[PDB]
């Protein structure tokens, strides 16, 4: 069970700096006398590593408490520990800590690990109470009292300890290294004599491995477990713990870097070098040896044109009555707002199917125009209207251009279009004397002839009507059923567009790197006063045609010329 | 709202003559194509006849140099004179007008040739 | 209203040359000082642009006419206007100029733009009656008597003024050029002074865009409109007029041209190349500066082997004797020619059923194998013969099955099986146990037990034969007259064909350059008697094994020396 | 009809050298003057094809027998003949040669060739017997004895003699080649006299083309059509047959080689030579004119480490006491070795069914976790214990949702769980309020209420315990013997598995290029034993960091170091 | 050109015995099946009989017990036993081959029985 | 290994009374549920009585008012009184731990009331 212990009141933080500590073997491979260069979570060198004491003094009449507070877990962390009584003994890792989520539990009795995962019921301040026996003082007897509930229990390991016994300045570095990453907690250790050195001391030791463990949690905070050797019901004036906390641990976040590791002839690793860290180190990691990219944009720049009309969807997709497919409705749609989301996220519609342009980013483009085709066909007919398809319907009735930009919206209309007796009114080719060009449109009602003889416009033996009519029964199959078909076609071209979508134009600032975006053009740079002239129909400017050097702001008309922002 | 006036029909004798008569009012396009359609009980829209506005005549075989349709420009109203009738026509006949794109519909006139 | 002129009497055409005139700005984009390369519809250089005067005097007694008439318009029309008395007002464009298609009107009062696109009835001499105020002469009031109706307008637009007022040697040159691209009416425009030129004048000047009109129509003729200011009802001696029609108007037409644009420093385009007027214009686009390609074969050759191995279809369908429909007759046909086009193109038959395939693209396809169906039905039962169909035939006797490749035919047999006495030499089964698969063959003649009793072979209460004769008659109706009837199932499959079409072979033509198609060896070269001899079973030649130098020709055997067509 | 010939008593094989011959126009092209490289089925040079004499003589007496023994048709066949006599007269191609399967059969009789395609009875023995007229004598009239019925005949073909007439040392030589691709018989062929060689002369003649038949069909085996001219009734002593089979033909088979034709100038092939012949013939083909690749590993070696942890199947089906199926067991099992053929191969196991996966994969697939479910049931209702299926057990006990992958296995406990005075501990309910959602477990003892009134947890009229106990004795029937199920559900998650079936490793061989897999990376090299010392938690060597060029085996910690292959 | 010759028929008085015998000629394939059919001036033709490859005889109840068929298998010949003659036997009658493919018909043989 | 300890019975003339008791130790997790079941020789285990960690008790109707289960919490044992004993409660009782897994049944207790 567990003990209620005071409150920490919010210590400020104190800092120390990592003089080159935490490289640990990423691989498990044996290289001899030879220098690598390995992208990884590694602690970047010479950073701020933040330290706490195991046990702090800082109240007037000389209050003991543990400094044992819940600490991030970003992407791995190294965890240095100097001590001389194993006063720390583990760590508990999670993001809720409590009985909600799944928590990775790692102690270190005397004897061996504990290792376990379940939904862990963490108190305030997690603990082991250490004390010895009578007569022996060899071990000290641990009674945990770090949760108070245990369930769901995934994983136990055990194995040999991972902190050596410490039973007066011989003080022991041990450096941990955690990471999780694709479902596995790794942990790498290293232990180093240390001696005279409060802080962390300067000089090179890799990390070896020590344990995988196939947790498969999500973790995102970390503690640490203390052991009190006092008493929490007795509290004495001074000396009853240990030297008022002498014995400390830091605790930096590994970061994503790029490191050169120089592995000696017996294959461990003596050195490295951290490639962002000052210029030398960059030449280095450049040699892989041991002996514009100033300027980035901060904001974003929309323009786009006064506009509020909608776009007349509505009449094209609520609408009552729809044509023939010989007939094909074309309705130019301009001069509006388009919200494209009431359509995609409607889903009324069967087919999304959309060429040239993702689904999702009609709202972020501004087209000169869009083309909208109703149509009324089969289910089984559907799969024929996309570019460089065949077939009655893509070979006779409307084809789709091989580079066709633009979304066909197919949907069902059994309850709207289909009448008990069949309804008649939709006329559709089955003979045609030759395959049309894309978007062409005959309404001809010619009589075909089949045979060698001429027809002159009277039907019979091997002459016959262009035009059938479909069975649309509310009966019918899914495939012989009717489907409601649009066709929004999309014209983006080095012209002004007339149909935009939901976005919101800002503010423009001058003389600065930024991302911008002029009447759909989309770009990074910077913008400068233009003395050019452009006359009333021109809106862009290349004077090298394959970059847009100027151009004409939408709201004012003053022209602005466009220097790459890179130098 | 495109309507299709349809008029003339009625019981008549075998061998008699009728003149049915569709009016197109409202938008109707220019370059229309009017066409008559036959439908008895039981069976299907038959394709009678369709003019286009090149003033090109289309029949079908059914009633192969007995049924003729005239146009009127002025009006842009079409006329089909029935004569020569006989049993096999007896349905109830409507006007197709294609127009551009918004294909009309009649409400259609009975049509009865029997003895 | 309108007025009704005189007859045009067909004056004969003038032409004129057009030095470089009609260069427009093709894109909205600002360049300077760059050579931009552009393939557009341009005029081309050094043209004849056919010239009309607006008033014209050509009779003895010195009638004076308007020369206005009704142009085509190819692919775009450069018009050009000299003039200084505003006697040139506007255009009208269609396909009919009638109320049978829409039409498109463009006019210019001394205010503003009129740009109507409706159902106009144009008259046949449309103008503008123009006069001026008793007092003021400031300004002309016009009359329009252009149209005798307008219908179903879907357009409209009114602007400053496309020309300018011109209220005497101050001649004025307005260029405009017209396109119909894309639904788009797109007009460019450009105003000179002119002096003492009385054609086009020699020089440069760039047409600015003027206005894009989203009207969308087909546009295949134009004419002009012009004003008179004169009367129609009493016509002057002279001087009614305006100076005898000095003022004239230049039409050209715009062609697909590749030309070279030289935008100057202010974004002006001051100069031009036509890359294909001279061969130097071709080297200065070649270089991008202003300082074997002659034989294509003409026709085709296809030379093929003769059509020997002929189907015995004659055996089939010209057979005196059909089976009896319960003993079908099913012949095989392989390893010969089939000609479907003798068949099809004589239609003495009267059905042509034909399913998985087209029936004109048979002779198209050779197939593995042909399965041949010959016997007598009658003609109200002709319709069972197509998968899916039901009745007594297609339960009872030959199953089509839903998935048929192969073509049913039919034709009338009165005179052949039918007998005055009646022929009731084909049998015909009405009960059967079960229905059948399909294609199977029973000819058993088990008595069928109607009732729960067994017949044993014996007819009976209950107990009939399975076949009863049919009364073919010559005075029989249509439904119960005989016909004869083919079914041609064919085979395709993994497996190599047997049964092919009448490969159509045509002439041959040596010492010129030609398409080439001999035994499915397609190329393009000439041909030339070679003294090469081929070893009988050798049928190509390769000298160099990547070029096929040589052909032996599969009809006459002499051997034919293919020299490549590029010199 | 066919007449039965005495046992051919399996002759020993006798083998002869083929000098260059049976080189065959590839193609119908005319080269001339050139060497055209072509892969294609040839007959290789210099190798050793079997020869059969016609008639052979090898008994004490002087019997006389035709040699013909079936022979394979291993992608192409050449066959030679040396003759004088016309006693060869053609063959017969098939795969049973029954009228099971269809089957070529080409004869030569005076006159010309018969080729047919039919579902041939092919007696044991086929020939055809030979007899002059009694007054001409100058052609041979034949009886053929081949094949006992023919049927489905789809091929006919008749032309001029493939075999010329023969009718004293004028021996001649018949080479043919046969070959069958693409449902194609190709036959080649050449005649040429011959002198005073017993066996194929040394020389070069190649075999122009002769026929290509759309056969299409399957070709496995051939056999030889001999001529008989004495009489099988009678057999003369001697010289009834043509003097003891002289005449001989020899056939070999055609591999895929390439070789190297040489046309002279007419246009034939007067020269070959055979690239994988002699290293001068592989210079020859390399330079295109007429004047590491040895070492491959045969064998593959996996090491893997032992199997030191094992799953605890043993106290699930070897447990004493097992659950009642209303308290059921669930054990997780997780972290060790799973050997499943222990379980399925034990061969006292009454089910092994396995839903989703196959149970014979078993121990190759790895498991997340295994849930292991341990209880007795009755044996007519262990039927029940499958996905979809109702039942008192199946809705009420355990539901088994339709989506299961797991095994469900049990047997029959009859001598474990049965007892003389009946066995009641296993308790079994056979009412509830609902039926259960899939791995639900309730353990209530609520007293259900089958009537209107409530049972306040007192059983009377309508009230019942829901547990009623098993009659479990030794002398009960199959249908009512207890039966120990377990059912194992696996977890395929996207999770890291902690159960792995035992991993098979083989033995080792060093200093040999093989196939190796260590710990999961597969290669191929020699492997020999290295100096080199790894760190304990090192497992692989990459000094040049591209290739592993050493690599510690998991069973025995030596450090092997791979050597490519190739030198 | 396979070709049925029928003979044996003629006038018999009333209570006589005839004998018809009809032999199959041409391609004739061994599945085959003989018929006899029976037609009277004004009637169609009545199916007498029918025989098949299995021996088995198919008899009408027309004239039950009275007519036999009989097969000669080495010359593949069929021969019909008429005793007890009535009246109502009067007719002209047929023969058929069943066969395999297109069927074959005889010429006819006259059997007269009256008093 | 859970253990469940039945202890007190014996023989007793009919009228008379005796406390039997189970003891479970092991898992014996906290919400558990002890019941307690007869058997005499030839019927089957009919439930006795049911007490939860509830302290709810449920008893049969053929023992009505006359056996009682006592709880005790501080070892979590359990005691039967059974007094107004009748010579057709002469069976064997066994202790259910129905507990939250699985479940473990007592040794049994001989119970006697006859004279």
């Amino acid at each position: 069970q567990c003990v209620n212990l005071t409150t920490r009141t919010q210590l400020p933080p104190a800092y120390t700096n990592s003089f080159t500590r935490g490289v640990y073997y990423p691989d498990k491979v044996f290289r001899s006398s030879v220098l690598h260069s390995t992208q990884d979570l590694f602690l970047p060198f010479f950073s701020n590593v933040t330290w706490f004491h195991a046990i702090h003094v800082s109240g007037t009449n000389g209050t003991k408490r543990f400094d044992n507070p819940v600490l991030p877990f970003n992407d791995g962390v190294y965890f240095a520990s100097t001590e001389k009584s194993n006063i720390i003994r583990g760590w508990i890792f999670g993001t809720t800590l409590d009985s909600k989520t799944q928590s990775l539990l790692i102690v270190n009795n005397a004897t061996n690990v504990v290792i376990k995962v379940c939904e862990f019921q963490f108190c305030n301040d997690p603990f082991l109470g250490v004390y010895y026996h009578k007569n022996n003082k060899s071990w000290m007897e641990s009674e945990f009292r770090v949760y108070s509930s245990a369930n769901n229990c995934t994983f136990e390991y055990v194995s040999q300890p991972f902190l050596m016994d410490l039973e007066g300045n011989f003080k022991n570095l041990r450096e941990f290294v955690f990471k999780n990453i694709d479902g596995y907690f790794k942990i790498y250790s290293k232990h180093t004599p240390i001696n005279l050195v409060r802080d962390l001391p300067q000089g090179f030791s890799a990390l070896e491995p020590l344990v995988d463990l196939p947790i498969g949690i999500n973790i995102t905070r970390f503690q640490t477990l203390l052991a009190l050797h006092r008493s929490y019901l007795t509290p004495g004036d001074s000396s009853s713990g240990w030297t008022a906390g002498a014995a400390a641990y830091y605790v930096g976040y590994l970061q994503p870097r790029t490191f050169l590791l120089k592995y000696n002839e017996n294959g461990t690793i003596t050195d490295a070098v951290d490639c962002a860290l000052d210029p030398l180190s960059e030449t280095k990691c450049t040699l892989k040896s041991f002996t514009n990219f100033r300027v980035q944009p901060t904001e974003s720049i929309v323009r786009f044109p006064n506009i509020t009309n909608l776009c007349p969807f509505g009449e094209v997709f609520n609408a009552t009555r729809f044509a023939s497919v010989y007939a094909w409705n074309r309705k130019r749609i301009s001069n509006c707002v388009a919200d494209y989301s009431v359509l995609y996220n409607s889903a009324s519609f069967s087919t999304f199917k959309c060429y040239g342009v993702s689904p999702t980013k009609l709202n972020d483009l501004c087209f000169t125009n869009v083309y909208a085709d109703s149509f009324v066909i089969r289910g089984d007919e559907v799969r024929q209207i996309a570019p460089g398809q065949t077939g009655k319907i893509a070979d006779y009735n409307y084809k789709l251009p091989d580079d066709f930009t633009g979304c066909v919206i197919a949907w069902n209309s059994n309850n709207l279009d289909s009448k008990v007796g069949g309804n008649y009114n939709y006329l559709y080719r089955l003979f045609r004397k030759s395959n049309l060009k894309p978007f062409e449109r005959d309404i001809s009602t010619e009589i075909y002839q089949a045979g060698s003889t001429p027809c002159n416009g009277v039907e019979g033996f091997n002459c016959y009507f262009p035009l059938q009519s479909y069975g649309f029964q509310p009966t019918n199959g899914v495939g012989y059923q009717p489907y409601r078909v649009v066709v929004l076609s999309f014209e983006l071209l080095h012209a002004p567009a007339t149909v935009c979508g939901p976005k919101k134009s800002t503010n423009l600032v001058k003389n600065k790197c930024v991302n911008f975006n002029f009447n759909g053009l989309t770009g990074t740079g910077v913008l400068t006063e233009s003395n050019k002239k452009f006359l009333p129909f021109q809106q862009f400017g290349r004077d090298i045609a394959d970059t847009t050097d100027a151009v004409r702001d939408p709201q004012t008309l003053e022209i602005l010329d466009i220097t790459p922002c890179s130098f | 709202q495109v309507q299709l006036q349809e008029s003339g029909g009625g019981l008549v004798q075998a061998g008699g003559s009728l003149r049915l008569s569709c009016a197109a009012s409202g938008s109707i396009f220019s370059p229309n194509t009017m066409g008559w359609f036959r439908q008895a009980l039981g069976k299907q829209r038959e394709m009678v006849a369709v003019i286009s506005s090149i003033a090109s005549t289309q029949y079908a075989n059914f009633v192969k140099g007995r049924f003729t349709i005239t146009r009127d420009n002025t009006k842009n109203t079409v006329h089909l004179q029935m004569n020569s009738l006989i049993p096999e026509d007896t349905a109830v006949y409507y006007c197709y007008a294609v127009d551009k794109s918004q294909d009309y519909w009649g409400q259609g006139t009975q049509v009865t040739v029997s003895s």
